[PDB]
């Protein structure tokens, strides 16, 4: 446990990094039109 | 101990057991951004004669 169980006979050194990135978005629209228009008129007119 | 991403010479003890020169680090974020936007608007007009 203190010095293992292999040795390092032959091999490499070196550097060695990673990135890993992750965007999202979201657009959300909502419009709204309502008119209404009511116009009544009426008349009368009698003579004797 | 030979100089390793450090200064000139190290010494070290027999209590010791190893000194490592690995230099390893890491990172991590979250950002985020949002807005919330409402617009309610109401009319109305009557005219009686
Ligand atoms: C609305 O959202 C945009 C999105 O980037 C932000 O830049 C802006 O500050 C927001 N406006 C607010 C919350 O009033």
């Amino acid at each position: 446990d203190d010095f293992g169980t292999h040795y390092f006979t032959s091999g490499s050194l070196g550097g060695v990094y990673d990135l890993l990135y992750q965007f999202s978005s979201e657009e959300l629209k909502n419009s709204g039109l309502t008119e209404e228009e009511a116009k009544h008129c009426v008349r009368i007119e009698t003579k004797k | 101990v030979f100089s390793g991403d450090g200064k000139d010479f190290y010494r070290l003890s027999g209590n010791v057991l190893s000194y490592t020169f690995q230099v390893k680090i890491n990172n991590d974020f979250n950002y985020e951004f949002y807005n919330s936007t409402w617009s309610y608007v109401k009319h109305t007009s009557t005219e009686h004669t």
